[PDB]
């Protein structure tokens, strides 16, 4: 159905279960699965790794019957976090079509970024075109919980307000980006305004103003 | 040493015939194996068929309805279609390359052993989204520098405004520049349409005389637009 | 030989006769056994004593058997004419072969008398083809022994390519003999006549045959 | 020829040899013609009644042996003729050239009448005499 | 020079009879003492040192057709086994109908050892359980919601035999009782029936492991030298062939299915055992020969069929005119009763004395039952119980058993059939050699000795 | 109650070798010794030798200690108490003095004093030691003579000429003629070729229901002579 998690600590190594465990003989292939990225296998042949794949991930061949089939990761780091899946390929089940229930690995005690927000006022040809929109940019952030607030001089927004949920990018920190549509008018009317980003205790807020 | 590339249409109405088209480089299609997986949102992988060396097809039993895969033989390209879509059939395509291994747990005479296979090479991947809404094309603004943080640190970039079709793709000066670019991900606003955002840090002392220009560029719309930003 | 037996000896019919049988002391009769065997000539023996005076199995009690120190008797009684042969002693121990004896005929008086059947051959036609010419005088049924033949060449004596056999006993306990003459065709066509002359000491019968019939 | 005490012929040792020379070792099918003296299930009664066959074997012989003046020795002479009808072979053909078996082939016909003769002729005369001698 | 008679007490004088001859077994003592059903140590314990006597001059004629001791051999195994099954549980009650589903397993292009669910009266009269067991094919006939029933319910009972007694086979010897002896041939070409040169006497046969078998035997005795071909008759058709091997061929059969044992309750203190969920690879008992042994073995083997045969000769044909119980080798081993498919084995095509290439192992499939009707017994079946984890087990093949194809009326060449046309000639591949006869130790003869005269 | 059978005469020149056999039958071969005596013309009977079929132990005398070699063979078992054997003796460095007949001979007993002693005998082989060579006979008609005129009985047969080696055969329509047959001895001619006559005494009336046909074999130089006598006489006594 859906993804089983699990918490590692860094540098320390880790195993992951294999759903539907086999009744007899098994090949499992193990692959290494990013949201929107091309999927890896680390294993194809329970202990065989194809060139390329590091030597820290191992798997658990079936010499004798019983064994248990783990994803064993040594030196976990922040590129080990993924979505694992457990192909599963036994002597006793027909044709094994589906993958594994997807397994969330996720990096415990990696240091928190503090997010980098970037706020960009309506340009002005938007604002020939009748309409007006508030870019609220937020990078570098490893903490993927952060809540945006918007201020319209001391007040809240609240009202179309859009804001993406946190993706994670090349550097293994977040980003996410916060848009808010307003009218040409009630951008003029106002002096300033500001977008509040609290991330973890802290909260950082940038503010503009029209020219 | 084998590269695939997937290409179609990245949008179909409901209930009509999906395409796409896998192209291969590295070697001949009459010797390895190939398959399709789909990659759709909230759910994981999904195996939904294979083609071997010598053309014999083998398809998922839930997805057996409605899907046929081919491959050309002139072409190393193999093709996928799906019949009746549906807006759940939307999902990253992958097509990777699969080869057969052999498992005996007995004698080889009396059966025995199952076949097992392992797709080690895979595609960049295709993105294909349904929807009976038509397409969407994005106007661009610019983001004009705020002159922002010491040290002469400042930050540009370009909007696109909300258009339909996702896939988008953004470089700059022609995909001269690299460095700073963070193109941050689209979001689905309430309008039924997505709107991303692509910034560029750069010094200040360059930020006078940059002749900085993002070009953006659209499938589904079939449109390129170029756009200058100036403070 | 060094075992010796009696050259000869003779009985008269239904009456009993005693063979001898004696040598040195290294074929001495204290400390070995004696034993008898009645082989006539041309066929095979047959035990009739072993072991000394004990005889083998199936001889009549006519035969028995008596062993002095320094020699051993074979008595043979109520004489037939099936006993008229010759006669061999044997001196053996349990692991040494047997030491046979000189031998001993043995001749039945008291006999029936027998006449000579006398029948003369002339050389066949396909024989005086390639330049021989043999008679042949056959002889059977005489039960007296001992025949004598003469060969003669128109009423002459012949003395060249005459070859005559020994007496030799029928299985009807008679005798029978054989002769043959020699001669060329040159002897054979001048001549009368041939005869073959059988002369016993009872009767002498002659039988004569002629080349021109 | 002659074993003092260490032959190990055994139990019919010498059944293919003639018969003076089985006859002077008897005593090893004598110990040996009783050989078993040294639970409902099959082998229960399939023992009980190979037992009991068994002793009773034996006690037919010893109660021949018994009815003929013999029961204490294995060999004894007796007093009856031997009619040469049984047979006509002499002392030497049959002890040196013969074996029990192919003798007791020739004069298994006469047995039973053998067995007759020696218990009447003798024994049954010797014990009415025995008892008339010792009277006076 | 007169003769009396003088009777003689312990003659050897012997005359062949029929005695009821006894078991000997040697003692095994052990603190897990399992008792054995072919060869229970009710029997005599056999003596510690043999004793065979050697009978020179010795000229009898055996008969191994003729003999009395397989016939009591053969009625002797039938009342051992009777024996061991009456105060064992009998499944009558467990006659009610199966529903059945074949076991999961995927088709690579047909399922034999099967599953099927029923009812089972508890230890309790009144109430009623619903359980689960897994029953091959052979065992369960169907009626019509695909019902099934087992295959001896409506021929005769059906009794389980216990799982405290062992279905191996441990050496027996026959013994004669006192005043009787065993004549032994030793010629090293023994013609079937015929005269023995240099016989010998013995008390106790020699350890003869009661093996019931089909087609080709096992763990029997070897003769030396050259091979030898006992026949009754090799002129009829229908006379068995007895075949002997010298060297000893090596089989191996394994069971690779790793089942359970599950105790189920069909009545008060009844236990009824029967197979539970398989665990691991589904697989099928197979048995194998190594073929370079087998080739050589069947090469003289022919060698010694054109002795008795004319110069012109050719092969055989393999198993037709019985039930698939006939067919195939069927034996025991661990406690599972197979039933191989001997065709791979007597392939070949050869004139005047099969691939070049073929595998090293011959591998044959071997069905399995457990509802088992042996020697023809017509009655009372038995239920071999499961045997828990793998089964595994090695024995020697010594003996065949052939049988002529039978032409109607003309022969072309001459072809061959492995049969066993009866169990007996199980017994007569070890009792050739023996025979029974019994002692007769009286004995008159004449000598010049005359009793004492009566005074 | 056994037969003794041994081999067929031979002819071999002075200097060879030879070997006799003699297959028995009728009795446990392996319980009889089995001897070998000669006789010939210069020493009379001559013991040779015994063998044990059973132990394979011989004894020779000292005279043919150096010069024969016996050997027998493995008894075939026909009943319990009988069987069919066969002994062997060979003999070389032949001589002329050598040439005579030779006899095999059953023991006596099992047991005993006399153990050896040559009881059953066999039909002797003929040996003939010469540096000649092998001659065949020539065959010729006796023409029909008569025997008893008031009798009605008449005499015919064939003659035997020059033949080298000594065995003569003779029969009449192929054995079915042995009535009345008389075989003479052989004469021994001053070149060493040997002849004989043989002849037949029939009733004179039978001369068209009769048919008389002498078979004369000579094995050595392995010739038959099949020669039909012609019953027409030329006896004035048989003409009548
Ligand atoms: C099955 O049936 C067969 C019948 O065929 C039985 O064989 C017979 O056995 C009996 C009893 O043993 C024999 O009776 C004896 O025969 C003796 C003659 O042979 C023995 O001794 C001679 C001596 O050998 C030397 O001198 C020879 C001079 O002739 C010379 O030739 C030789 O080379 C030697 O230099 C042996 O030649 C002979 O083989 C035999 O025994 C010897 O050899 C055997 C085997 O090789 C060996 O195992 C022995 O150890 C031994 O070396 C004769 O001497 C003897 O008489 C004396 O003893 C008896 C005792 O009974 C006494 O009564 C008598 O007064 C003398 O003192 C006795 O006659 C019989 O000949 C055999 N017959 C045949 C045909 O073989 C066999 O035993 C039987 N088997 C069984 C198991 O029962
Ligand atoms: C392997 O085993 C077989 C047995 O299956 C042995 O077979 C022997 O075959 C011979 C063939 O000649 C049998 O001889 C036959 O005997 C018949 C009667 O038996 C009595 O007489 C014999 C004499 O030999 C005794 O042995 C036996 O105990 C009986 O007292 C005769 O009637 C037969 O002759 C008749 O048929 C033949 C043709 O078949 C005619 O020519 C005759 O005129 C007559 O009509 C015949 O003689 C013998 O009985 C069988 N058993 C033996 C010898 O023990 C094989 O010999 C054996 N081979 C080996 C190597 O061991
Ligand atoms: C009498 O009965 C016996 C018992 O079965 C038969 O023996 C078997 O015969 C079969 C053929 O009928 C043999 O099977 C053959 O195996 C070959 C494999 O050997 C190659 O590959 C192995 C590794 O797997 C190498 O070690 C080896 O060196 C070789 O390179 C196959 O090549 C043969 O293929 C044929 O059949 C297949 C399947 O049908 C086809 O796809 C092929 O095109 C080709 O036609 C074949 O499968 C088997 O090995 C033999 N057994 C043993 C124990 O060796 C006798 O053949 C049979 N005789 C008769 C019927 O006359
Ligand atoms: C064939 O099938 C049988 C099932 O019938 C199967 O036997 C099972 O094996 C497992 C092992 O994988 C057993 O589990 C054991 O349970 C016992 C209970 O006491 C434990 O003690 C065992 O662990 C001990 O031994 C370890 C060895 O290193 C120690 O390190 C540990 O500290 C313990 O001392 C273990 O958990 C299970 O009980 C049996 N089931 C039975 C016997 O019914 C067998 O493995 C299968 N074989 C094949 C080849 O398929
Ligand atoms: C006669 O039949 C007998 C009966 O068996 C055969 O005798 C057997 O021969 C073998 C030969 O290899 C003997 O084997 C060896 O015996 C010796 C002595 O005991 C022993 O030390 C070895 O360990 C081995 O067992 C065997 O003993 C013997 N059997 C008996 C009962 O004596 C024999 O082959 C046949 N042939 C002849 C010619 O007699
Ligand atoms: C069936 O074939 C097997 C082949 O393995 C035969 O096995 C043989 O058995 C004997 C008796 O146990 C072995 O002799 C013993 O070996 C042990 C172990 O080394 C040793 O300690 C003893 O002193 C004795 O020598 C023999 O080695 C073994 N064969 C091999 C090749 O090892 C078996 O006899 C055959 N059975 C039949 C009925 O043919
Ligand atoms: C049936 O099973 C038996 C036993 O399980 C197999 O017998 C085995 O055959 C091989 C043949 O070489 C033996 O190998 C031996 O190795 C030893 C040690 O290195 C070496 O000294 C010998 O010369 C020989 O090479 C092996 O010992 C033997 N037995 C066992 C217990 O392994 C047989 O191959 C099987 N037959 C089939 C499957 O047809
Ligand atoms: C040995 O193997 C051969 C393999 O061919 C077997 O030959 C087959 O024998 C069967 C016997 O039923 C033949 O069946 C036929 O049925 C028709 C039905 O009308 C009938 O008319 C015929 O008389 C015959 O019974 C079959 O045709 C024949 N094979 C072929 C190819 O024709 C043979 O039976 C085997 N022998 C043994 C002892 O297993
Ligand atoms: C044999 O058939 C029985 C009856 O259908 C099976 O028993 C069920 O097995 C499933 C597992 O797939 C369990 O969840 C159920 O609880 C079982 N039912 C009962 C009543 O116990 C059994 O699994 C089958 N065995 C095999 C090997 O397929
Ligand atoms: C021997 O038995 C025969 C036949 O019964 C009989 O006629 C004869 O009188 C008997 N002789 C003696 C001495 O018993
Ligand atoms: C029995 O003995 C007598 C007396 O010598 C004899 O005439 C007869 O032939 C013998 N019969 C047998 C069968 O030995
Ligand atoms: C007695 O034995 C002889 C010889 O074997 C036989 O002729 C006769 O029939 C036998 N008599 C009886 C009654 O058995
Ligand atoms: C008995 O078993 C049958 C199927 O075997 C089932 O349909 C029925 O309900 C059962 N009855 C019970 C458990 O009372
Ligand atoms: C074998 O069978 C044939 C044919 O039926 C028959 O002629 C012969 O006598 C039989 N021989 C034996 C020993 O059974
Ligand atoms: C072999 O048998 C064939 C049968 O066709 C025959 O022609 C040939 O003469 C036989 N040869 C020998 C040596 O037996
Ligand atoms: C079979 O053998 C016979 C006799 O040896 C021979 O004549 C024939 O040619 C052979 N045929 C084949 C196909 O081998
Ligand atoms: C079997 O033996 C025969 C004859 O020796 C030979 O021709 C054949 O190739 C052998 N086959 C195998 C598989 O060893």
């Amino acid at each position: 159905s859906y993804v089983s998690p699990l918490s590692v600590a860094l540098g320390e190594t880790a195993r992951i279960s294999c759903g539907r465990q086999a009744l007899g003989s098994r090949a499992v292939q193990w692959y290494q699965h990013k949201p929107g990225q091309a999927p890896i296998l680390l294993i194809y042949n329970n202990q065989d790794r194809p060139s390329g794949i590091p030597e820290r991930f191992s798997g658990t061949p079936d010499i004798n019957f019983g064994t248990t089939a783990t994803l064993t990761i040594s030196g976990v780091e922040v590129g080990d976090e993924a979505d694992y899946y457990c192909h599963m390929w036994d002597s006793r089940s027909g044709f094994s079509w589906s993958f594994g229930g997807a397994t969330r690995l996720t990096v415990l005690s990696q240091p928190k970024a503090a997010p980098s927000v970037t706020l960009f006022p309506p340009s002005s040809e938007e604002l020939q075109a009748n309409k007006a929109t508030l870019v609220c940019l937020i990078s570098d952030f490893y903490p993927g919980a952060v809540t945006v607030a918007w201020k319209a001089d001391s007040s809240p927004v609240k009202a179309g307000v859009e804001t993406t949920t946190p993706s994670k990018q090349s550097n293994n920190k977040y980003a996410a980006s916060s848009y808010l549509s307003l009218t040409p008018e009630q951008w003029k009317s106002h002096k300033s305004y500001s977008c509040q980003v609290t991330h973890e205790g802290s909260t950082v807020e940038k503010t503009v103003a029209p020219t | 040493q084998v590269q695939l590339q997937e290409s179609g249409p990245g949008l179909v109405r409901p209930s009509e015939t999906l395409s796409v088209t896998c192209i291969v480089s590295g070697g001949s299609i009459s010797n390895y194996y190939w398959t399709w997986i789909r990659q759709s949102p909230g759910k994981g992988l999904e195996w939904i068929g294979y083609i071997s060396d010598r053309e014999t097809t083998t398809y998922n039993p839930s997805l057996n309805s409605r899907a046929v895969i081919s491959r050309d033989t002139s072409k190393n390209q193999l093709s996928l279609q799906l019949r009746s879509v549906t807006t759940a059939d939307t999902a990253i395509y992958f097509c990777a390359t699969a080869r057969r291994g052999q498992r005996i747990y007995g004698v080889v005479s009396f059966g025995e052993f199952f076949y097992y296979y392992y797709m080690d090479v895979w595609g960049k991947g295709t993105a294909v989204t349904v929807s009976s809404a038509s397409t969407k094309g994005p106007s661009v603004f610019p983001l004009a520098p705020s002159s922002s943080t010491s040290g002469g640190t400042a930050a540009l970039g370009c909007l696109v405004k909300d258009y339909f079709p996702e896939p988008v793709t953004v470089s700059w000066n022609s995909g001269a520049l690299t460095s700073g670019v963070h193109t941050f991900p689209a979001v689905l606003q309430s309008s039924g349409l997505y709107s991303l955002s692509s910034v560029v840090t750069v010094p200040s002392s360059s930020l006078g005389t940059q002749t900085y220009i993002c070009n953006v560029n659209h499938k589904p719309s079939n449109t390129k637009v170029d756009k200058k930003v100036e403070p | 030989s060094v075992l010796t037996q009696s050259a000869s000896v003779s009985g008269s019919l239904g009456q009993s006769v005693t063979i001898s049988c004696t040598g040195p002391n290294s074929v001495c009769c204290s400390h070995k056994s004696i034993s008898w065997y009645q082989w006539p000539p041309g066929r095979a023996p047959t035990l009739i004593i072993y072991e000394d005076n004990e005889r083998a199995p199936g001889i009549s009690p006519r035969f028995s058997g008596y062993k002095s120190y320094w020699s051993a008797y074979l008595t043979i009684s109520d004489l037939r004419p099936e006993d008229e042969t010759t006669y061999y002693c044997c001196s053996y121990t349990h692991n040494s072969g047997c030491v046979f004896g000189t031998g001993t005929k043995v001749s039945v008086l008291g006999q029936s008398k027998a006449n000579p059947s006398v029948t003369l051959f002339p050389p066949s036609s396909e024989e005086l083809q390639a330049n021989k010419a043999t008679l042949v005088c056959l002889i059977s049924d005489f039960y007296p022994g001992a025949v004598t033949v003469a060969w003669k060449a128109d009423s002459s004596p012949v003395k060249a390519g005459v070859e005559t056999t020994t007496p030799s006993k029928q299985s009807n306990n008679k005798y029978a003999a054989s002769s043959y003459l020699s001669l060329t065709p040159e002897q054979w066509k001048s001549h009368r006549s041939y005869s073959c002359q059988v002369t016993h000491e009872g009767s002498t019968v002659e039988k004569t045959v002629a080349p021109t019939e | 020829a002659v074993g003092l005490g260490a032959f190990i012929l055994g139990f019919l040792g010498a059944a293919g040899s003639t018969m003076g020379a089985a006859s002077m070792a008897l005593t090893v099918q004598a110990r040996l013609l009783l050989s078993g003296i040294v639970q409902l299930t099959v082998w229960g009664i399939k023992q009980l009644q190979a037992r009991v066959l068994a002793v009773e074997r034996y006690l037919r012989d010893q109660q021949l042996l018994g009815i003929w003046g013999c029961s204490g020795k294995i060999i004894c002479c007796t007093n009856v003729p031997w009619n040469d009808s049984w047979s006509n072979k002499t002392i030497n053909e049959i002890w040196d050239n013969m074996t029990w078996m192919q003798w007791e082939k020739e004069i298994d016909n006469y047995t039973q009448h053998i067995y007759t003769l020696l218990e009447v002729s003798q024994i049954q005369q010797e014990k009415n005499e025995q008892e008339l001698l010792e009277l006076d | 020079a007169k003769k009396w008679v003088t009777v003689y007490y312990g003659v050897p004088v012997w005359k062949e009879a029929t005695t009821t001859l006894f078991c000997a077994s040697d003692a095994k003592a052990y603190d897990t003492e399992v008792h054995n059903v072919w060869a229970t140590h009710a029997c005599v314990p056999t003596d510690p040192n043999p004793q065979e006597i050697v009978l020179g001059n010795v000229t009898e004629n055996f008969n191994m057709w003729k003999n009395n001791m397989v016939e009591q051999m053969h009625e002797d195994i039938i009342s051992l086994w009777d024996q061991s099954l009456k105060p064992c549980v009998k499944l009558t009650p467990l006659c009610v109908t199966l529903n059945c589903n074949n076991v999961n397993t995927n088709n690579t292009n047909t399922g034999e050892m099967k599953n099927c669910s029923f009812n089972v009266t508890t230890s309790i009269r009144d109430k009623i359980k619903k359980e689960y067991a897994l029953f091959y094919k052979l065992d369960v006939v169907p009626l019509e919601i695909t019902n099934y029933r087992l295959i001896n319910c409506n021929t005769s009972v059906i009794t389980q035999a216990c799982p405290k007694v062992s279905f191996e086979p441990i050496p027996i010897h026959y013994c004669a009782p006192a005043g009787f002896a065993i004549l032994k041939c030793n010629s090293k070409t023994f013609n079937g029936s015929g005269p023995c040169t240099n016989v010998s006497t013995v008390q106790c046969t020699h350890g003869i492991r009661p093996v019931v078998s089909t087609q080709l035997l096992l763990n029997g005795s070897l003769a030396e030298e050259e091979i030898v071909i006992r026949s009754e008759n090799i002129t009829d058709n229908a006379k068995t062939i007895i075949v002997q091997l010298n060297e000893a061929v090596e089989i191996n059969c394994t069971r690779p299915n790793n089942n359970t044992r599950k105790s189920i309750h069909i009545g008060p203190g009844r236990a009824f055992y029967a197979t539970g969920d398989i665990i691991g690879n589904i697989r099928q008992a197979h048995c194998n020969i190594s073929k370079a042994r087998w080739n050589e073995t069947l090469g003289q083997i022919v060698a010694k069929l054109e002795e008795q045969f004319p110069n012109k000769t050719i092969i055989f044909n393999h198993s037709s005119g019985g039930d698939p119980e006939i067919v195939t080798h069927s034996f025991n081993c661990g406690g599972e009763f197979f039933y191989c498919n001997t065709t791979p084995l007597f392939n070949s095509t050869w004139n005047n004395t099969y691939p070049t290439g073929g595998e090293q192992n011959i591998t044959l499939q071997c069905r399995i039952k457990q509802i088992i009707n042996m020697w023809q017994g017509v009655g009372k079946a038995m239920y071999a119980p499961p045997i828990r984890g793998q089964i595994r087990c090695s024995s020697n093949i010594t003996g065949l058993l052939l049988t002529r194809d039978g032409g109607r009326d003309q022969n072309g060449t001459e072809t061959f059939r492995p049969g066993g046309g009866n169990m007996r000639d199980n017994w007569r591949s070890e009792l050739y050699k023996y025979k029974v006869v019994k002692i007769e130790p009286l004995g008159i003869a004449p000598t010049a000795c005359k009793r004492r005269v009566v005074q | 109650e056994g037969q003794l059978v041994q081999s067929g005469a031979e002819l071999k020149k002075p200097g060879a070798s030879v070997k006799i056999s003699c297959k028995t039958s009728g009795y446990r071969f392996n319980f009889y010794h089995i001897n070998w005596i000669r006789q010939t013309a210069g020493r009379g009977p001559e013991w040779m030798g015994w063998i044990s079929p059973y132990s394979g132990d011989k004894n020779l005398a000292p005279a043919f200690q150096d010069r024969v070699i016996m050997t027998t063979d493995t008894e075939v078992p026909v009943t319990s108490f009988t069987s069919t054997g066969a002994a062997y003796m060979e003999i070389r460095n032949l001589k002329f003095d050598d040439t005579g007949t030779y006899f095999c001979a059953k023991g006596l007993l099992r047991d005993g004093s006399s153990t050896w002693l040559p009881y059953l005998w066999g039909q002797g082989t003929l040996l003939t030691v010469s540096s000649a060579s092998t001659k065949g006979p020539s065959v010729f008609p006796l023409a029909p003579s008569s025997k008893s005129t008031s009798g009605g009985t008449a005499a015919l047969g064939c003659l035997v000429k020059d033949y080298f080696p000594e065995p003569v055969t003779v029969s009449w329509n192929s054995g079915a003629l042995t009535s009345g047959v008389h075989t003479f001895p052989a004469v021994l001619q001053s070149s060493g070729l040997y002849s004989l006559s043989s002849v037949v005494t029939v009733p004179s009336s039978s001369l068209g229901t009769q048919t008389y046909i002498c078979n004369v074999n000579h094995k050595p130089s392995n010739t038959k002579v099949d020669k039909r006598v012609e019953p027409k006489s030329c006896d004035k006594g048989l003409e009548v």
